[PDB]
């Protein structure tokens, strides 16, 4: 389980996996996707005496 | 009379109001002397002796209306309309939408609503002159027709002729205007104005930006929507740290680059690029967007009665007069009376029979006119009822309606109440897992919020489950491993294996609950507090 | 927008049909027909002219909602006669009249090429 | 892409791909604009 | 030297105060924006009595 | 601070238990739509395409789920995820083959929000059981919600600008605990007061008295139209109720059509007409000034609202309790809709001739006026002789401050009573007054005759103006105008003096709202956490959070306070 | 059907602006539904796609766009020859489906120059355009036939655009719409007593109350049936007034034909048998 | 602020002329937010000696 | 600003009557004579122009217009 980083399926070791901060989801798309976690978004979190 | 003549001499000449002050005709005064003076309402009729239980008036009003405010100022006869009605379009005036200077087109605010049409109040108070009313008018004299049609106009608000919206009708043009500034990020970090490929760099999450100009900005003039990158930068951060190969092209090249909320759709308006007093390069954009009036938009009578699109209808569906015509806007007689407010039909009253004349009527609220009689033998005079009530044919059947309609025209508002901007919804997004509550808002697109009176009635409804599905399921669900020795959390578990409780030895007789995560927090804060809490079924 | 286009009002989509044909399941000789993308403008001349037959028992119609662009006719006629006819006849008088109306406006306009006096 | 300025004060385009310091031709002023899009736009007459 | 005062606009050492419309129009300026506000970092700001 | 950061100061109680952020809701601004079922609400197209429902697989729709799955995010009627039996969930907008992609029974497809579905919905602020209510949803255009009028009712609901929030639930025992208990049918009598919630208003309420007019008369073609507005109907029409020299129905025939054929309601027409107590006795041609409907078959009686609702003796009570409130739910649905069809075609409205009265009335109004403009001066000159009679228990001053104000309410009051005599039944603003919407005599009396004595807590406007209220009068001035007497009416318009008196009221009311409405939501807090721990249980008796008795049974009866009605006893009967 | 209307008709006056007419023997509903039929339903060609090549003016160009709407073109020349663009299956558009408009101005005098309809031209075949002394070569113009001003230029303002007109009608958009307010009369004497003219010397007299001139303040008859409707059609110029309702008699009957041929495909699709 | 429960807002007799009546917010602050009168004026100080 | 060509209530052209109107100002100091010249004998039309105001020319005041 940590082989996390930024790819990976249980059917096939994940190529891609896109943030759509629209949705705030992660999505996997050359299987179907949803790898989990949304973390709160970091597109979201991109606008953040002697 | 002669200085009158005088005042008539400035126009060319000279003859100064501080002359006038010099005339000591008038006199400037505060309310001290005001408790010592004996004032008069009004130069005529204080003047006659026949009937004076008083003579010693020391001085006089220039004007009554001179009590008066900006806002007051505006609406006409406000003595014949309930008090507060003015006081809410006091503030109402204040929310409407409506021009403001000359040279729009130099300014760059971040927010602004222009009419296409404004139109000068066909019903004037003379001194709105000095207020240079007619000059940056804020609304138009729309003709209306007081009816409760089809109950969409109920309760504050108005059915709207839709066709009239394809003229054109109250359409408006929104302007924001987006400033980005570059700068230092420290000794050697600093933001960089550019447009990175997706492989150039990293932070990109999945925006593209085909939008930008090798200046990483977008150009004047392109359609906009709210997601893609508006303007394009990226930051480089350790710049030795990430040493050795783990190159990439996108190197360390951290993404900083601006982009749209989702929310906006338009077009780009403007482009301006400056520095500051700070020295740093900055640049300003100003972006082009168009309000129409939709349904449920906020609207204003110049009488204070607001009101919202409750619908619009094209013009045939829409009952007609003798020559078949449609009212601008349809509002519910019965919101007038409950409101009191008078004002509002002589607003009408005055101003068609002034369109007949084809002249303009004052709208100070003093005076000998006789505005009642009068303007209504007039409004016979131009070859109609007396009363203003006229009958109007029915939009879908032709027939007559049984009651008699009074129709005319009256100055209306655009309030700033942009209704696509007051909706908010959310059904699963980013979340705040410091707390795994939802974002903050829409502008971040959050969750919506739940409050302590939606509990208190939600326990009044009994309906627990729907509150646990609420505050657990619909805001913040934990399952937590507890040891059966003690109820207190303890677990390091192999998510995929092993559980145990260390300081119990526990190696099977685990169990899981469920639980708040947040909840979970609060309890290791009391933890960190040196408290044991701990929790049986039993 | 959140609202549709303004072609929707009247324009039917490929999987739409202008009127469906309904029996009705309360009365004898009765049928309830649909009718989408269309008013109450259609509906009261039909109406009328199925009034103007003594032959119907009962004819009604409505739109669903006003913002909504179809309607419902509920006709019942004699046990003899079918709703069907009624509608039919109904339309074909009404048409066959309208062509007249032009006619008699195309006699109308024509009787003065220059002036009536 | 020639764009790439055109000043406010001076009114002229200074059009190139550079990363200058904003300057401009005679005009010392920074203001700056940039030209209209090229590219197809459709408009409707609604 | 001893600082940088900021004025309020339309004063009498806002020298537009004594330009025409045209002359204001000329300036970009707006004849019916008499200011009496100050502009601070690019911002409006206007005292409350 | 650690104590702190717990402590409740936004800490994890009030910033975080007590109120927080929740999915699966919206909320706009609120637009009126009388035609939907009162169950409906109104829903933006964008909303409902970002609602979605996981609805798990099964074999009797599986095949349709499919479909929603092949639509996918692509239109409305579609799916946006699927979520599988072991936990996986998959985005079919960037899926490979959404339409190819293989599903089971047992699975969680995310599809969008459809029409028909169950929704809960509430006010902000929240103040009782039905400011929180379950709702029907209808998709419809453009971002607004459309509700029944009367479901403002309940609410308060203004469209001058509120917004109102919504909640989807997203089990399926919460939409039968929605669907069983929030929603609105079920709401309609209040315990609170043994009451009704409901109430049919405004143009509603004034085309309904329109209705019960004895001169309104039908055609049957008319009958016809009015016949498809129904939303339920026999299929069998009614026997005409003129037959010569023409065949005619009338507005109480078809009223009472609406009415449901077994059940009635009587004796309160609640109307100003035919007297008070005794008149009407006068013969008992019991007349149309009372209601009286038999079999659902309206007798005589023009319409009121403690007829319509949300008072003791409604007929939309008994209704609810025979009919229930479905049936009632759809009675009351069906009527609004017709009523507003005929208002639609009745038509109403008003003008500056529903203002106009009789002038040689109006002349001796004025004159009325003056008499007691001419009363006054007799009340202050007596006290200038100081041969006034102080009243008992009073000081003079107390005495003459009052004997005014007795002469200024009896004028205003004689005044307003020739202008209620004055105007015709014809007028709207007698029509909108009886009907029971929001009007009175005393509006009549403020926009045609006279607004009254204006005041400060009750007591004539005060000396501020050093012994005066302006300049303008004479010192020692005690004029009902030197003390806020507002003479004119809102036709007549006001005096400089008179509108500032005016506008000071105004401010009291204001005021006195802002404050009344931030203290509110206070006391209630300090009530509701006090009350809190106490609930009903099984055995009947009423006890508390750590199961002590409060009660041997709750309200000593244990009974439901919907169920309780006023009734007369009527064995206290004087003579044994 | 064994009875109908025999839909009298009779013109009173015509004008290439106005046409005011009589009908009669016909009912209310038709005559509203015709009415309706005047405005939404006649066919007209307008302005689909404008694209702003150039414009240093001081408007915005969907300020001007929405007035190239805003533009009263005249439609006779059989508008309703062109094939609709959607169903002319042709890449989006084409001059079978289109008519095409290009605008280019430069103000290099110094004084204000004024932009007008004529500045805008017909790229596309001459099919009829906008109303400017194109029609008038007539000595009887209203006093230039400068129709529209488009908008003013200052020294060294430009415009350059280009235009599509399309085809659409009245209930599509207003700006399709080939007419203005509908004048519209039957009954004026009320015997029908549609509403109660409660003391009529306070209503004045219509003129078509004058045939029936009467100084009995409205008599009545309660056996009466709404007859007599005086129209007055008032053309907004697109097209002459009787012109225009032909073309609305001619797709009225159009529109109920196609019905017909449903309610024949309705008993066809269906499994009904009626001979 | 300083001097406060018992005495509240409604309004001052002396006022009239000297502030419009209805130019007030509709939030808490109303009457607590007052307007200037369309012709009052403002003393700027001067001396006496 | 700008005559918006058509009467909003009716249709009414007036897409070049303004300035005619300003002519017939000039002309004639009679509105109700200027109003009826320009053919308007329908006040929801004459309303339209009454009410219109044109500040553009202000706007043209400016000089800088130029970019
Ligand atoms: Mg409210
Ligand atoms: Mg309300
Ligand atoms: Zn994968
Ligand atoms: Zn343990
Ligand atoms: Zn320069
Ligand atoms: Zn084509
Ligand atoms: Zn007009």
């Amino acid at each position: 389980l940590d082989a996390l980083p930024r790819v990976t399926c249980p059917n096939h070791p994940d190529a891609i996996l896109v943030e759509d901060y629209r949705a705030g989801d992660m999505i996997c798309p050359e299987c179907g996707l949803v790898v989990g976690d949304r973390v709160i978004d970091v597109g979201s979190e991109w606008r953040t005496r002697t | 009379k002669r200085h009158i003549d005088q005042l008539k001499e400035r126009e060319y000449n000279n003859y100064s109001w501080q002359d006038l002050v010099a005339s000591g005709v008038v006199e400037y005064i505060d309310t001290l002397e005001e408790e010592t003076v004996m004032l008069a309402m009004t130069p005529d009729d204080l003047q006659e002796k026949e009937v004076a239980y008083c003579s010693t008036y020391t001085h006089c009003e220039i004007h009554p209306s001179m009590i008066l405010g900006v806002c007051a100022s505006i609406i006409p006869f406000p003595d014949h309309n309930q008090s507060p009605r003015n006081t809410y379009q006091s503030a109402m005036g204040k929310q409407a939408m409506g021009v403001y200077i000359t040279n729009f087109h130099v300014r760059m605010d971040t927010l602004a609503h222009v009419l296409y049409y404004p139109q000068k109040p066909l019903v004037t108070t003379r001194s709105m002159e000095y207020l240079r009313f007619r000059e940056l008018p804020a609304g138009i004299n729309s003709i209306v027709a007081i009816a409760s049609y089809t109950g969409y106009n109920q309760e504050d608000s108005v059915i709207m002729n839709r066709s009239a919206v394809d003229r054109g009708f109250f359409r408006s043009v929104f302007y924001r205007s987006y400033k980005e500034q570059e700068s230092k990020k420290g000794f050697d970090q600093e933001e960089v104005f550019e447009k990175p490929t997706r492989e150039t760099c990293q932070g990109m999450r999945h925006a593209i930006y085909d939008k930008l100009d090798d200046d990483g900005l977008i150009a004047p003039g392109v359609r906009v929507s709210g997601d893609d990158v508006i303007i394009g930068k990226t930051v480089t951060l350790p710049e030795n740290e990430d040493e050795l190969e783990s190159t990439n092209r996108r190197y360390t090249k951290r993404d900083c680059s601006t982009f749209l909320r989702t929310s906006e759709t338009g077009i780009v308006d403007q482009v301006m690029v400056t520095l500051n007093q700070e020295g740093y390069k900055f640049c300003k954009i100003r972006v082009r967007s168009v309000r129409i009036p939709q349904i449920g938009d906020k609207f204003a009578s110049r009488h204070g009665q607001k009101g919202t699109c409750g619908i619009q209808y094209r013009q045939e569906d829409m009952p007609f007069t003798c020559e078949g015509i449609t009212p601008d806007i349809i509002i519910n007689p019965h919101a007038i009376p409950s409101r009191m407010t008078i004002g509002h039909l002589i607003e009408c009253l005055q101003g068609k029979v002034s369109a007949n004349k084809g002249e303009i009527g004052d709208a100070t609220p003093f005076n000998d006119a006789v505005n009642v009689q009068k303007i209504s033998n007039l409004l016979s005079d131009y070859g109609y009822h007396l009363r203003g009530n006229e009958v109007l044919y029915n939009g879908f059947t032709g027939r007559k309606i049984t009651s008699q309609i009074f129709i005319g025209p009256t100055y209306y508002q655009r309030l700033k109440h942009m209704v696509d901007d007051k909706i908010h919804s959310r059904a699963r997004g980013p979340i705040q897992i410091l707390n795994r509550q939802p974002m903050e808002g829409r502008s971040r697109d959050g969750g919506l919020r739940f409050g302590e009176m939606e509990r208190d009635c939600q326990i009044a409804h009994g309906a627990a489950q729907f509150l646990r599905e609420r505050l657990f399921e619909a805001s913040d669900p934990y399952q937590v491993h507890v040891c059966n020795l003690c109820g207190i959390m303890a677990i390091a578990n192999t998510r995929t294996h092993t559980y145990e409780c260390r300081g119990c030895r526990n190696k099977t007789q685990i169990s899981l609950v469920r639980m708040p995560y947040a909840c979970k927090l609060l309890f290791q804060e009391l933890m960190s507090m040196s408290i044991a809490p701990r929790m049986m079924s039993v | 927008m959140n609202a549709p286009p303004a072609f929707e009002s009247f324009l039917l989509f490929e999987g739409e049909k202008k009127i469906t044909i309904n029996k009705d399941t309360k009365v004898p000789n009765a049928c309830l027909f649909t009718i989408n993308k269309e008013d109450h403008t259609l509906g009261n001349i039909i109406k009328s002219q199925l009034l103007k037959d003594p032959q119907v028992l009962f004819a009604g119609y409505k739109v669903p909602h006003p913002l909504e662009h179809k309607i419902i006719i509920r006709v019942q006629t004699t046990p003899d006669y079918s709703p069907q006819e009624a509608f039919t006849n109904a339309i074909t008088d009404l048409i066959s009249e309208l062509s007249l109306l032009e006619e008699r406006f195309r006699v109308a306009i024509k009787d003065k090429q220059e002036g009536i006096e | 892409q020639p764009m790439i300025y055109i000043c406010g004060e001076c009114h002229t385009e200074n059009e190139i791909k550079s990363r200058d310091p904003i300057r401009c031709r005679e005009c010392g002023y920074r203001i700056m604009y940039k030209k209209r899009t090229k590219r197809l736009v459709v408009f409707d007459a609604r | 030297f001893i600082g940088k005062i900021p004025i309020m606009l339309r004063s009498t050492y806002c020298l537009l105060n004594g330009l025409t419309d045209r002359d204001l129009c000329e300036l970009n300026e707006c004849p019916l924006d008499p200011g009496g506000y100050f502009i601070i970092n690019g911002s409006e700001k206007v005292l409350i009595a | 601070s650690l104590k702190q950061r717990l402590k409740g100061k936004e800490g994890r109680v009030r910033g975080n238990l007590m109120g927080k952020r929740v999915d699966f809701s919206a909320r706009t601004v609120i637009t009126p739509d009388p035609n939907l079922s009162i169950d409906q609400v109104g829903v933006p197209r964008s909303i409902a395409a970002n609602m979605t429902f996981a609805e798990i697989v099964t074999p009797f729709n599986i095949d349709r789920l499919q479909e929603l799955v092949r639509r996918g995010n692509s239109q409305y009627p579609g799916a946006k995820y699927i979520i599988r039996d072991n936990g996986d969930r998959i985005d079919l907008r960037f899926h490979p083959k959404p339409s190819d992609l293989h599903l089971q029974t047992g699975y969680k497809v995310e599809r969008h929000m459809c029409d028909g579905d169950i929704v809960i919905f509430n006010r902000q602020p929240t103040l009782h059981k039905m400011s929180m209510m379950g709702h029907r949803v209808r998709i419809l255009p453009w971002s607004t919600f459309r509700l029944n009028l009367s479901v403002t009712t309940p609410y308060n609901a203004d469209f001058d600008g509120d917004e109102m929030n919504l909640h989807l639930p997203q089990s399926l025992e919460t939409r039968a605990e929605i669907q069983e208990l929030a929603m609105v049918p079920r709401m309609i009598v209040t315990p609170q007061s043994n009451r009704p919630v409901m109430g049919i208003v405004q143009d509603t309420l004034t085309a309904v008295r329109k209705f019960t007019k004895r001169d309104v008369f039908l055609e049957r073609g008319e009958v016809m139209n009015l016949l498809m507005f129904l939303s339920t109907w026999d299929g069998k029409v009614p026997q005409p109720a003129i037959l010569k020299p023409r065949p005619l129905w009338t507005g109480k025939q078809i009223f009472s059509l609406i009415i449901p054929g077994h059940i009635n309601c009587i004796r309160t027409h609640s109307t100003h007409p035919d007297d008070e107590d005794s008149g009407p006795y006068k013969h008992i041609s019991p007349g149309d000034t009372k209601v009286v409907v038999e079999n659902g078959e309206l007798i005589m009686g023009i319409l009121c609202k403690k007829s319509l609702g949300t008072s003791a003796g409604s007929l939309v009570h008994i209704s609810y309790l025979e009919m229930g409130h479905d049936i009632t739910r759809l009675f009351y649905s069906n009527i609004q809709t017709v009523i507003n069809n005929w208002l639609l075609i009745e038509g109403h409205t008003i003008g500056i001739g529903d203002s106009i009265a009789d002038s040689k009335t109006y002349q001796d109004i004025q004159n009325t006026i003056k008499k007691a403009k001419q009363d006054v001066i007799e009340v202050i000159e007596k006290a200038h002789n100081n041969e006034l009679e102080p009243t008992p228990g009073n000081t003079l001053r107390q005495t003459f401050e009052n004997q005014v104000n007795r002469i200024l309410n009896d004028a205003r009051d004689k005044t307003g009573s020739s202008a209620q005599k004055s105007l015709s039944e014809y007028n709207n603003f007698k029509s909108m007054v009886v009907s029971g919407a929001k009007g009175s005599k005393i509006n009549i009396s403020q926009v045609i005759a006279v607004v009254g004595q204006q005041n400060v807590e009750g007591k004539r406007i005060p000396f501020g103006f050093k012994h005066r209220t302006l300049p303008h009068f004479i010192k020692d001035d005690y004029g009902p105008e030197s003390r806020g007497f507002v003479e004119n009416s809102y036709l007549a318009g006001l005096t400089p003096t008179e509108f500032f008196f005016h506008a000071m009221g105004g401010r009291e009311g204001l005021i006195d709202t802002a404050v009344k409405t931030a203290e509110t939501g206070y006391i209630q807090r300090r009530l509701i956490k006090s009350m809190e721990s106490v609930m009903v249980k099984y055995d009947a008796t009423v006890r508390n959070s750590i199961n002590q008795v409060v009660q041997l049974r709750y309200g000593e009866d244990g009974l439901a306070g919907e169920s309780v009605e006023f009734q007369n006893l009527a064995t206290l009967k004087p003579s044994n | 059907m064994p009875y109908a209307n025999q839909p009298t008709v009779r013109i009173t006056e015509l004008t290439d602006e106005n046409v005011k007419f009589i009908i009669e023997n016909t009912d209310l509903a038709v005559a509203n539904s015709i009415r309706r039929v005047f405005i939404a339903e006649v066919p007209i060609i307008a302005i689909d796609w404008v694209q702003i090549d150039a414009n240093s003016s001081v408007l915005h160009d969907e300020f001007i766009a929405h007035r190239l709407g805003l533009i009263p073109l005249i439609s006779d020349d059989i508008v309703d020859k062109l094939q609709y663009s959607r169903d002319c299956t042709c890449e989006e558009f084409c001059p079978e489906c289109s008519v095409e408009f290009t605008l280019d101005v430069r103000c290099n005098e110094d004084q204000t120059r004024h932009v007008t309809s004529r500045d805008l031209i017909s790229n596309s075949p001459r099919v009829i355009p906008v109303t400017s002394r194109n029609r008038d070569n007539d000595p009887n113009d209203y006093v230039e036939q400068d129709d529209i001003l488009i908008v003013k230029l200052r020294k060294g303002q430009e415009l350059r655009l280009r235009a599509y007109a399309k085809k659409g009608f009245g209930k599509e958009h207003a700006k399709w719409n080939p007419t203005a307010g509908v004048a519209f009369e039957y009954d004026p004497d009320n015997a029908l007593r549609h509403t109660v003219y409660p003391k009529p010397e306070e209503w004045p007299k219509s003129e078509y109350s004058e045939l029936d001139e009467d100084e009995s303040q409205a008599p009545y008859d309660p056996n009466g049936k709404p007859e007599r409707f005086y129209y007055n059609v008032e053309s907004c110029g697109s097209l002459r007034p009787e012109t225009i309702v032909l073309s609305a008699l001619s797709g009225l009957k159009k529109k109920l034909s196609d019905l017909q041929t449903q309610l024949s495909h309705e008993i066809q699709s269906d499994v009904l048998t009626i001979n | 602020r300083d001097g406060k429960l018992a005495k509240p807002r409604q309004l001052h007799n002396t006022l009239w002329g000297m502030v419009c009546p209805a130019e007030t917010p509709e939030g808490h602050a109303v009457g607590l937010v007052k307007n200037l009168a369309l012709m009052a004026y403002i003393s700027v100080g001067s001396q006496p000696s | 600003m700008i005559i918006p060509v058509r009467c909003f209530t009716c249709g009414k052209i007036v897409g070049n009557k303004w300035e005619a109107y300003l002519g017939l100002l000039q002309a004639e100091y009679t509105e109700g004579d200027a109003l009826d010249a320009l053919g308007l004998k329908r006040y929801c039309c004459r309303r339209m122009l009454l009410a219109h105001v044109d500040l553009i020319e202000k706007l043209l005041n400016y000089a800088p217009l130029e970019k």
